[PDB]
RNA sequence: CCGUUAGUUGCCAGCGGUUCGGCCGGGCACUCUAACGGGACUGCCCGCGAAAGCGGGAGGAAGGAGGGGACGACGUCUGGUCAGCAUGGCCCUUACGGCCUGGGCGACACACGUGCUACAAUGCCCACUACAAAGCGAUGCCACCCGGCAACGGGGAGCUAAUCGCAAAAAGGUGGGCCCAGUUCGGAUUGGGGUCUGCAACCCGACCCCAUGAAGCCGGAAUCGCUAGUAAUCGCGGAUCAGCCAUGCCGC
């Protein structure tokens, strides 16, 4: 039985990573384990925008961490190449264990 | 242009009590966090311009 | 007296100094710099310079009044 | 008050447990 | 046999089950009066029970917490009167009127250019 | 407003009497929100009421009201190169409101040391005729109308 | 004296992250830092072939790195010679080379930056810079846009005293946070010390 | 009850006596509520002496507060302000001991607006 | 406001085991949740109207541009921008530039600025009782037990981070102490104990405890904030961070 996170930025990378992985290692795992997401996580930052003395210019945005939690029952091997192998996104990475 | 004192670096806290804290773009050792390592501008206006990964402006 | 701390810890900086030399007697102010200490034991009885910013005054240290956190001991201001 | 430090308010604010509260 | 009704609302969620019984209430663990303190906030879940009469011909069992007492009370009270919308799918002239309709839309929005209270902009002095 | 009425925000009844009235005057009693203790002095007072009174709370609190609720005072007009002193029928809407006020306040003025005491003792008191809140009124009132050449100038 | 930011108005609508990367907590930072020691040593090396922006991409350990022009010549080399010293003097900032992705546009009227980085030369060699901005506007719209609004700041070409000077043709809506647009600013040579340009090319968008 | 500066504990408990004594009450009051041994809840008007005298006497030796509490301070005040120490330096003048940045706010100590 | 996809979070709306904490299995619809499109276009019934559109009503998740965000167009001000970075020119150099030992920008007869806490019983004091929230934690948050008047000191378990370390949310609830004084308020300043980042913490730190406990019992002429979940009030976290004067800023 394998667990598996693909923690990432893009809300697209992701999207082409659990679902190259779960739909191509559907003809291979148990067929997987649907891309359980997470509540998204947020880190928010402000800054004065109007470079020195100005406690009013800032303003604010945010860096996070997206989360999909794949994972595929019945380590029926095939599984291991619908996905280690034919993946294709690319703002996130390939987290495995078990 | 504060050239003389781009030694921030050498550490030799000799005395944790030295080494100090930093902006990588435009120096200031004021406001510079850690993650960005950035003056609150160097920082939030090359950001501006988004060449800074991921990160995205806030709304709500 | 004066212990209270032992030994006559003086966060090194001046401890190192008020030891040993402790031997030869004196010879007054070691124009001292770290005061973060808490002067103690041995240091009753003592000059030494204490940076009060600018100025490197003589402080001489007595009995009651020797261990407690150097600092305090050298002025650091001037109003009235 | 917040200030009155030692008991209730105090600590509540101190945002400290000990004599006055246990860390739980 | 079952009539489900959900009332949340401000970040407080009371998730109302009834299903015929009495008048008992589990607050996801004790019941009414029990768990709303001196809280005059008891009756607040009860209301879409006033709707069209009896308190004491159904079971009544509440998934509730969240946010605090009364925010999850009346969102216990709205999610019990869409529990009579489960039951009685016929019920306007009584659930809406004395009814409900949505949560409520009414949060401490937010701080932002400072001020605090979202309006509290520091006062002045004396020029 | 800047054109429109900007209503008369509705207040839902009592949650132990099912009445507009208790609701805005707990309100009142109230502070820092707390509905809480607020609806609790409204309470023990009315167990003032109940008790030291045997006559019910229903009618206390309409006769103290029928007694601290105004009725004709005075403000004045920057009309004519001037500002006089006129008098006008203080409208229901307010009279209520602030002779509700009123009434909540001279009862923090009351002495005891309980606050139910203090609602109890004004409410009564003004029920009947007798005290500081609607006391106040009268002067408001007929202090109001003095002015009374200056009233048919409409307010 | 304000306005925000014409690419912040663009992030999730038309224009986004060149440099497309994730990474997270406790070095994410020093990622990009090397990013800019690349950029930087980047575009100062290569303004030569008058670059125009830099995607230093990755999925993973190596850096992608297609940078954009519109000079292929100089750019690859005659031959490939370029691409080399280039691509291998890499690791110098950080090893992980990068295969040197050469990515040439089409048409430097639609290249709003490139075209200031150009009429802002221009007022180098030192002339009529009103002309410059109503003409370069004129075509850098005109071979196909949907409207070239340019503005010139600082030291007008001349005069102790400094000033200002604009104009465009067709439509700008810089407002309509998504009206997919190209912004570009120069610096300002002139002896008069810094003198800001700056032209933005409507790029349609309905 | 009687005790060192005659701190009669009127119709409180015991901690709510000593409170009323030289450097007492808050804190105080529950050291001694401890030792007398008494309710905190009793209003204070009947601690008969076979009781007092115990909570009264150990009340001496370890205790003071009352025609001793300056001792301690006074003595220990004494120390600092005769050597170049600086526990005593804010007190060297009439500023704030404790803290805390003269120049603006400090007539605590000070004395009067002037 | 509604169905679409899916379920290690959350359901049981229907059980069975229940160790009855949702612990185990099981059910994906309901609450949860990222995601998708649909949802008042003054479109329809009633007024008015040449029209735009406002006004009445039902429908409902809601219009009347749903409550909340970002967007601040042309110029003004030669506003601010020496030490943010950039810069034209100017001056500069055994030095207007470099490093180090201390002071100091936290000196006070005073004035004004922004906040803290306060005079209390619709309160304070104590014990027991009842529930978020958006964030935060690796060489880091820190589990329970041992040292614990206390600050804290140790062992020491966890995560590897919607399941693990931060967290005790407070006002609310029930009884209990007090019955209106300068009081249990108030906690200055000087009364004591300790915790701690840091060497060192005089000057120039945060904290627990010992003694002391000042002014004040809502504050002149005057001056402020705020259309409703808002005003008020009560709390949690956040970057700067080995300690921090953060009662300041931010978000909830």
């Amino acid at each position: 039985k394998i667990r598996i996170k693909l923690r990432g930025f893009d809300h697209k990378t992701l999207d082409a990573s659990a679902q190259k992985i779960v739909e191509a290692a559907r003809r291979s795992g148990a067929q997987v384990s649907g891309p359980i997401p997470l509540p998204t996580r947020v880190r928010r930052f402000t800054v004065i925008r109007g470079p020195f003395k100005h406690k009013d210019s800032r303003e604010h945005f945010e860096l996070r961490t997206h989360n999909r939690l794949v994972d595929i029952i019945n380590p029926n091997r095939k599984t291991i190449e619908q996905l280690m192998t034919l993946d294709l996104p690319t703002g996130v990475e390939i987290e495995i264990k078990t | 242009a504060r050239k003389a004192l781009i030694e921030k670096a050498k550490r030799t806290p000799k005395f944790k009590v030295r080494a100090y804290t930093r902006c990588v773009r435009c120096g200031r050792a004021r406001s510079v966090y850690r993650f960005f390592g950035l003056c609150r501008i160097c920082l939030r206006e090359l950001a501006h311009k988004g060449q800074l990964p991921g990160v995205r402006k806030a709304s709500w | 007296p004066r212990s209270l701390k032992k030994g006559v810890f003086v966060d090194d900086h001046l401890l190192e100094k008020v030891l040993e030399l402790n031997a030869k007697g004196e010879k007054r102010l070691i124009k001292t710099w770290s005061r973060r200490s808490t002067i103690v034991p041995e240091m009753v009885g003592h000059t030494i310079a204490v940076y009060n910013g600018k100025q490197h005054v003589p402080v001489y240290i007595t009995e009651n009044m020797v261990g407690h956190k150097l600092g305090e001991f050298a002025p650091t201001r001037t109003y009235r | 008050g917040k200030g009155d430090r030692r008991t209730r308010r105090g600590k509540i604010w101190r945002g400290t447990y000990g004599k006055y509260r246990p860390r739980k | 046999e079952q009539y489900y009704g959900t009332g949340r609302r401000k970040e407080a969620v009371a998730r109302v089950f009834l299903r015929p019984g009495n008048g008992k209430v589990t607050v996801n663990g004790q019941d009414f009066n029990e768990y709303f303190q001196g809280l005059v906030r008891a009756v607040a879940a009860l209301e879409p029970l006033r709707a069209v009469d009896a308190l004491g011909h159904f079971d009544a069992y509440i998934t509730v917490r969240g946010g605090g007492k009364s925010g999850q009370i009346d969102a216990i009270k709205l999610g019990i009167a869409r529990a009579l919308v489960q039951y009685n799918p016929d019920y306007r002239a009584k659930l809406k009127p004395l009814g409900f309709l949505t949560r409520d839309a009414r949060v401490v929005e937010r701080k932002k250019y400072g001020k605090h209270k979202a309006r509290r902009a520091p006062q002045y002095s004396k020029r | 407003a800047r054109r429109r009425r900007a209503e008369v925000r509705q207040l839902q009844p009592d949650l132990v009497y099912g009445d507009v009235l208790v609701t805005a005057f707990i309100n009142k009693i109230m502070r820092d929100g707390k509905k809480n203790l607020a609806a609790r002095i409204f309470y023990d007072a009315c167990k003032i009421i109940q008790e030291k009174t045997g006559q019910e709370p229903l009618k206390v609190f309409k006769q103290a009201v029928e007694n601290v609720k105004p009725r004709m005072e005075v403000r004045s007009r920057r009309v004519g190169g001037a500002n006089y002193q006129v008098p006008m029928e203080v409208s229901p809407r307010r009279q209520q409101s602030l002779a509700l006020r009123w009434l909540v306040q001279a009862a923090n003025q009351r002495p005891e040391r309980r606050a139910a005491v203090r609602i109890a003792h004004e409410l009564m008191d003004a029920a009947e005729g007798k005290g500081g809140a609607v006391k106040k009124k009268e002067d408001v009132e007929r202090m109001a109308e003095a002015n009374r050449a200056y009233a048919h100038y409409r307010w | 004296g304000n306005k925000i930011h014409p690419i912040g108005f663009r992030l999730g609508i038309t224009r986004d992250w060149e440099s497309r990367w994730y990474a997270g907590k406790k070095q994410y930072r020093h990622l990009l830092l090397e990013d800019q020691r690349i950029r930087g040593l980047l575009e100062k090396e290569l303004y030569s072939a008058g670059l125009a922006r830099v995607d230093i991409e990755r999925a993973a350990d190596n850096v992608a790195v297609t940078v954009h022009v519109a000079k292929p010549g100089v750019v690859i080399g005659r031959g490939g010679e370029r691409i080399r010293v280039l691509r291998e003097e890499l690791a110098k900032l950080t090893g992980k080379n990068v295969a040197l992705n050469v990515q040439e546009v089409q048409n430097p009227n639609l290249s709003a930056p490139l075209v200031a980085q150009r009429v802002a030369e221009q007022i180098e060699r030192r002339f009529a810079v009103r002309r410059a901005i109503k003409q370069a506007v004129q075509r850098v719209m005109e071979s196909g846009a949907k409207g070239a609004k340019v503005i010139v700041s600082g030291r007008i070409g001349g005069a102790e005293q400094a000033r200002t000077e604009w104009a465009a043709q067709g439509r700008v809506p810089l407002h309509t946070l998504r009206a997919n647009i190209d912004y570009g600013f120069a610096l300002a040579r002139t002896t008069y010390g810094v003198l800001g340009v700056k032209a933005y090319i409507f790029l349609g968008e309905v | 009850a009687r005790i060192a500066g005659v701190e009669i504990p009127r119709n409180k408990r015991v901690d709510v006596a000593l409170t009323y004594i030289y450097g007492i009450g808050k804190a105080r009051a529950k050291e001694a509520l401890e030792k007398t041994g008494i309710n905190p809840a009793t209003r204070v008007k009947d601690l008969t002496e076979a009781e007092v005298v115990r909570l009264r006497e150990y009340v001496e030796n370890t205790w003071k507060l009352e025609g001793e509490l300056r001792a301690e301070v006074a003595a220990n005040i004494k120390r600092l302000m005769d050597i170049g120490c600086y526990r005593g330096l804010r007190h060297r003048r009439g500023l704030p001991v404790r803290g805390q940045r003269t120049r603006t706010n400090a007539r605590t100590r000070k004395g009067p607006r002037k």
